[PDB]
């Protein structure tokens, strides 16, 4: 029940469903080798959210893994936790992508799409009722981009009762992987805004503050990054997989959270994060866990929320803990910093709670918040791509694909519209 | 196989019997066509 089934598009995605992959066994205890070796019943529960059973007691994901550039499927069946995915679950091209999101979406996404699409239905049946998809994309390249938009605007219309998230991780201001990188961007925002329910948005650079800041780490790898990312990822689904006194099933938290059909652009942060100094300092209690999250620093997106107004919020908490403590302290919140939320909304918060808190710790949480803010990373985005989208500067890489300049400019102009409806939204 | 007896013998020389002429400065057979088209003008402005 509450089937789940989870999509990797592209590198990125490619790579941080290894991480993701790597933090849930673990939490269900199964072993590299597939079989489970845990402890308790509460593994078995609701292993079904995740997994399927096969011969001899042995549970495989169901993911489905999705990129060209066939080298990377090197490295995940070479990963620890490699051996555990279904062989047919593969489907890559023998070509590259080229970082442009024309042939991702216009020549080589449409040969593959159908490719994938006979995988997704055959576990979208498997599935006793199923819950929802959620995919893990890389708005810069083409892979995750071309073909990740495409893909959904095919699941939309054979699955529109369901539910799809979208954990996109967005180009970033200052640091510029490509040059291209904005084309990719707007092109796959025009996607988002109608094909998908959830989406929240990861930028690698509070990616890198969190990671030398709080974690003060000496080298962030992007493999340490990615345990982050997959560390919310499997902080959402605690109500789905375990018991608690107060559950949320993933649906009700987007209605609680969206008000409109489009702003569905959020805002993530985990807690608690400390060296391996302050874990000397600290205390393991819930007004450190919720002073720590609503800090604008865990804030995995770059964008400052005292600049906007929050529209609504969230709260997963895991670890037996006081449900009025938790209450009365999110209650405090709107009361003290009252500037930062809407007026027409009177109580814009929703708090959960999981007995189950991580495998190696006592207590945890996790962040949720539908700001406005969010529209600076739009308007970012937005003004280098009308810089050199002026001068047709790297366009003819886009139209030798079949691609027409409207393509562009419809997909700003839905992006003007969708940066003023977080403004006249946002009263102050 | 040679030349007949008695036919190699010498020749008259001229002045400049033996000197290239250049035929004009003329405008060649083919272009060869361009494949790539040209830079854009700097005020398309396509952006609205
Ligand atoms: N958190 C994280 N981000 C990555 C990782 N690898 C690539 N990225 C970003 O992914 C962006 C380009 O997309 P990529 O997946 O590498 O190529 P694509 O397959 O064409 O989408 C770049 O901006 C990279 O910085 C990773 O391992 N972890």
């Amino acid at each position: 029940m509450r089937e789940i089934v989870h999509i990797q598009g592209g590198q990125c995605g490619n790579q941080i469903g290894a991480k993701f992959w790597e933090v849930v066994s673990d939490e269900h205890g199964i072993d590299p080798t597939g079989t489970y070796h845990g402890d308790s019943d509460l593994q078995l529960e609701r292993i079904n959210v995740y997994f399927n059973e096969a011969t001899g007691g042995r549970y495989v994901p169901r993911a489905i893994l999705m990129d060209l550039e066939p080298g990377t499927m090197d490295s995940v069946r070479s990963g620890p936790y490699g051996q555990i995915f279904r062989p047919d679950n593969f489907v890559f091209g023998q070509t590259g992508a080229g970082n442009n999101w024309a042939k991702g979406h216009y020549t080589e996404g449409a040969e593959l799409i159908d490719s994938v699409l006979d995988v997704v239905r055959k576990e979208a049946e498997s599935c006793d009722c199923l819950q929802g998809f959620q995919v893990c994309h890389s708005l810069g390249g083409g892979t995750g981009s071309g073909m990740g938009t495409l893909l959904i605007s095919k699941i939309r219309e054979e699955y529109p009762d369901r539910m799809m998230l979208t954990f996109s991780v967005v180009p970033s201001p200052k640091v510029s992987d490509t040059v291209v990188e904005p084309y990719n961007a707007t092109l796959s925002v025009h996607q988002l805004v109608e094909n998908a329910d959830e989406c929240m948005v990861l930028d690698n650079e509070a990616l890198y503050d969190i990671c030398f800041r709080t974690l003060k780490l000496t080298t962030p790898t992007f493999g340490d990054l990615n345990h982050l990312i997959s560390a919310v990822m499997s902080g959402i689904t605690c109500c789905l997989r375990f018991p608690g006194q107060l559950n949320a099933d993933l649906r009700k938290l987007a209605v609680n959270l969206i008000p409109f059909p489009r702003l569905h652009f959020f805002m993530v942060g985990f807690t608690p994060l400390t060296s391996r100094g302050s874990q000397q300092y600290r205390a393991l209690t819930v007004p450190e866990l919720t002073q720590q999250m609503w800090d604008a620093k865990n804030m995995m997106c770059a964008a400052d929320p005292r600049h906007g107004r929050y529209l609504t919020a969230s709260a997963l908490f895991r670890g037996r803990m006081s449900t009025k403590e938790v209450d009365e302290q999110m209650l405090n919140v709107q009361n003290k910093n009252s500037s930062y939320f809407v007026e027409w909304i009177p109580n814009n918060v929703k708090s959960s709670v999981c007995d189950i808190p991580p495998k190696g710790l006592k207590m945890s949480a996790t962040f949720i918040g539908n700001s406005t803010a969010i529209q600076e990373m739009f308007k970012r985005v937005s003004e280098q791509f009308t810089a050199m989208f002026r001068r047709k500067a790297f366009l003819h890489w886009y139209t030798g694909e079949g691609m027409d300049e409207m393509e562009f400019t419809e997909a700003e102009s839905n992006m003007n519209d969708l940066v003023s409806e977080y403004q006249q939204y946002q009263d102050a | 196989m040679g030349r007949p007896d008695g036919a190699n013998g010498p020749a008259f020389l001229h002045a400049h019997e033996k000197e290239p002429k250049l035929p004009s400065p003329g405008p060649p057979s083919n272009p060869k066509q361009k494949i790539r088209p040209p830079v854009p003008a700097k005020e398309e402005k396509p952006t609205m």
